RNA sequence: UUCGGAGAUACUCGAGUGGCGAACGGGUGAGUAACACGUGGGUGAUCUGCCCUGCACUUCGGGAUAAGCCUGGGAAACUGGGUCUAAUACCGGAUAGGACCACGGGAUGCAUGUCUUGUGGUGGAAAGCGCUUUAGCGGUGUGGGAUGAGCCCGCGGCCUAUCAGCUUGUUGGUGGGGUGACGGCCUACCAAGGCGACGACGGGUAGCCGGCCUGAGAGGGUGUCCGGCCACACUGGGACUGAGAUACGGCCCAGACUCCUACGGGAGGCAGCAGUGGGGAAUAUUGCACAAUGGGCGCAAGCCUGAUGCAGCGACGCCGCGUG
RNA sequence: GCUCGUAGGUGGUUUGUCGCGUUGUUCGUGAAAUCUCACGGCUUAACUGUGAGCGUGCGGGCGAUACGGGCAGACUAGAGU
């Protein structure tokens, strides 16, 4: 059959996938959590790190380019909006 | 990708072809994108026309012709043309 | 397949004869059968079928040949019945008999089967060949000098010869100058029949 | 030496589908329903066969009452149902 | 040099890492009365590997592991550990506009707006290998083509009222979430709508079409070869990888069935070609070749292709010719 | 059995306008094959290739306004008082 490498090949993937997605996510809720606060000051940074991480993953082909663009957007308005 | 092939639509024993530019993921003799051409190999050598500017339009724009594609499009010159060769005429 | 039978009968029973030369007549009158001699009733279907099987067997053409004749016929512009007779005359051993080299239409037939003849220097030897306007019909050069075929090399003036082909010297060679229109060469039958036969 | 980004290819922007009708409701919170008629040839019988329809219409300022024949142009799928916008209140209700 | 064994340095290459392919091609018509299909539009609401083409760049580092070797567990199927080594495998940086936010200009309109520009503030890559000497192959970001695809709409094509009331994410709105993309696609709240005698809801049947048969035509019947689209792959559900998945010869779970077992546990899926049993009135060879065309990988030669090209069998059909 | 009446269907004479129906023309599309007409090639034919039709339709533009329809009026012959 020979589709065993395909197989074992598409583990890996998933493992690195599920790493960089999950990363991704506590970076965002972080971020959720400064401007719940609401202070300013410490979310004025994490966005910028926040966006960084998301523009990386994007460049790492774990998400689509769209999909960054539209978390980029959606937390930038949620600072601007506090 | 885009290719310029050959389709079989003869009989059992009197292979006759066009020239059909159609994409990669087609088979054979399926539904083509623009035919621009027609192959005959069983007359005095054969029988070979081609459009030669619906032929230059798809090369330029980036069809990949197979190889007998590219044999026709070298003995019709267009090939030639395309590329910037000197012999733009080998029938 | 063919026919391959008594043409006296076959031309008794349709009352007409379609065969002529040495076995012209067979000196009798025409009781077909055992009750021959009776005088019977006379449809309307009766006319037309047996003028479909005067064309058929003047011919020796089968059903269902005769059948497709008849739509391309009918399928043709102009008329019906002349175009029907114009088929089934530009058949290449119908010409090969009307061109004086045959006795009769079932010889002609078999030296058009035995591929005898030659047409733009191809041999062909199926005799519902169908010939065109400017054919050359050339006899086979090494098939000349035989016995049936010479026989008809002298006796080529009894019989005339229609006026759209035309035979040449001593190296008998048939031209065609047009299609026939057999409606003016050559009825033994009415060609308004068979097409009457074949709408119903 | 287009030695920077080739610009476009020109092109006709597409038609979208204008059509006029009556409007049938109100009370739905910025939509519009109207109710289209149009008139086509019967398939065998050759009579002409008047048929209507209610399409759904988008209006981010709800003014429209019942009657008032309205212009409606075809949109993106603003909602579920909705995929037309109004245009504007020609002849407004009596 | 053993005189039966040695030497990766060496063309070549089993196993292995890595890339690409495997989503095409091939089969079947169970389901489906539906934007499934046919035809015409929209996408200012979208994506698109390889291919073409314009413009830029290709810069620094680092830690591992497969394989190998030594071991452990298991009946097997497989699997644990310790050492050990690379890469165009993986990870972290520098610079890089078509990412984002805010403020502006210039064009246009079809309401959302779209396109192009200016400033400020945030960001986002790359990979090297080869060379009988102009062997050659490559890599990344972007503008524009071509291609393929998604989604939305108008109209069209069955029977049944001895099915008359259906609907509560239902209909609409707002803020969020989610998607490649608009959208009750999802969620919290608010309003009370939406569909229906032009047949809603329900029941029966069915893949749809170019076409095929018939007919003077209009119509009627039909969807088999061939071609296009759709659906499915033992039954039901789910996701992962990827440019792209009903993922036929991939993965996970449940179920039925067949098989192996040391009883602890494992394996499988001809609606691919050929073939077997069964059902039936009834339908074929476990054939030959990659010679041609199409396809995949490779610089190429090449290698793979039951696609395909042919052959065998059956008067099963149409056509043609004989038995003078 | 007869009537009244809801949806629906249909509608007198006349003026203007619109151009939905209707009709003219042009562009795009209506794949290929199959079908029809003409050739071309297999010895003929079936079969096969080429060209023109067909594809009744749909969409875009530009004309016409007799009739139908819409919109704005008028009239008394139908209808009613
Ligand atoms: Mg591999
Ligand atoms: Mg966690
Ligand atoms: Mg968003
Ligand atoms: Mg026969
Ligand atoms: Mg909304
Ligand atoms: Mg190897
Ligand atoms: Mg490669
Ligand atoms: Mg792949
Ligand atoms: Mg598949
Ligand atoms: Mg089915
Ligand atoms: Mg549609
Ligand atoms: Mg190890
Ligand atoms: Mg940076
Ligand atoms: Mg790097
Ligand atoms: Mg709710
Ligand atoms: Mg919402
Ligand atoms: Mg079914
Ligand atoms: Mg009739
Ligand atoms: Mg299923
Ligand atoms: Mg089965
Ligand atoms: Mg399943
Ligand atoms: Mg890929
Ligand atoms: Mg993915
Ligand atoms: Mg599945
Ligand atoms: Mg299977
Ligand atoms: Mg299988
Ligand atoms: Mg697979
Ligand atoms: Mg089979
Ligand atoms: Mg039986
Ligand atoms: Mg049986
Ligand atoms: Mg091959
Ligand atoms: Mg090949
Ligand atoms: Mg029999
Ligand atoms: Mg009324
Ligand atoms: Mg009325
Ligand atoms: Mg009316
Ligand atoms: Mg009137
Ligand atoms: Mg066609
Ligand atoms: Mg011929
Ligand atoms: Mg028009
Ligand atoms: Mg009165």
């Amino acid at each position: 059959k020979s589709q065993q490498k395909r197989n074992r090949t598409n583990e890996r993937a998933r493992l690195r996938n599920k790493a960089v997605k999950s990363s991704l996510r506590t970076a965002v809720r972080a971020f959720r959590e400064a401007a719940h606060a609401g202070d300013k000051a410490k979310a004025a940074e994490l966005l910028a790190s926040t966006n960084r991480k998301l523009d990386k993953a994007a460049s790492k082909g774990v998400i689509h380019k769209n999909q960054a663009a539209n978390k980029k957007s959606a937390l930038a308005q949620a600072l601007n909006k506090l | 990708a885009v290719k310029i092939k050959l389709t079989r639509l003869g009989k059992i024993r009197n292979p006759q072809y066009r020239v059909a530019v159609a994409d990669a993921r087609t088979r054979r003799d399926g539904r083509a994108i623009e035919v621009i051409g027609r192959y005959h190999p069983k007359e005095e050598p054969s029988l070979i026309e081609i459009n030669s500017e619906r032929a230059q339009y798809w090369l330029s724009v980036g069809a990949q012709p197979t190889e007998p594609v590219l044999k026709l499009l070298k003995i019709t010159g267009d090939w030639q043309k395309f590329k910037g060769l000197p012999g733009a005429q080998g029938r | 397949a063919r026919y391959t039978g008594p043409v006296t009968r076959k031309s008794r029973r349709l009352r007409t004869d379609l065969v002529g030369g040495d076995q012209a007549f067979e000196k009798r009158p025409y009781p077909p059968g055992q009750h021959g001699r009776a005088r019977i009733k006379e449809s309307e279907y009766l006319l037309q079928l047996q003028e479909k099987q005067k064309a058929r067997f003047t011919y020796g053409v089968m059903e269902k040949q005769f059948r497709r004749y008849y739509e391309e016929a009918v399928r043709q512009p102009g008329k019906t019945g002349e175009e029907l007779l114009k088929i089934l005359e530009s058949r290449l051993d119908n010409v090969i008999y009307r061109a004086g080299l045959a006795r009769t239409r079932r010889m002609a037939r078999q030296l058009v089967s035995h591929g005898h003849f030659n047409v733009n220097g191809v041999h062909v030897n199926v005799p519902s060949y169908r010939v065109s306007q400017y054919d050359i019909v050339d006899v086979r050069d090494k098939s000349l000098n035989t016995v049936p075929f010479q026989i008809a090399r002298e006796t080529a003036g009894e019989r005339p010869i229609p006026s759209w082909l035309q035979v040449v010297g001593e190296r008998q060679r048939v031209l065609i100058h047009q299609l026939p229109e057999r409606a003016q060469i050559d009825v033994p039958l009415t060609e308004q029949l068979i097409v009457e036969y074949y709408s119903k | 030496k287009g030695p920077k980004h080739t610009p476009r290819t020109p092109k006709p922007r597409g038609r979208r589908k204008t059509r006029i009708g009556y409007v049938v409701s109100d009370k739905m919170q910025k939509t519009i329903v109207v109710e289209l008629e149009d008139r086509m040839r019967h398939p065998l019988y050759g009579k002409i066969i008047r048929t209507t329809k209610k399409v759904k219409a988008h209006d981010e300022d709800s003014v429209a009452g019942i009657g008032d024949r309205v212009s409606l142009m075809e949109t993106r799928p603003l909602s579920a149902t909705k995929r037309w916008r109004l245009v504007e209140i020609l002849e407004k209700a009596k």
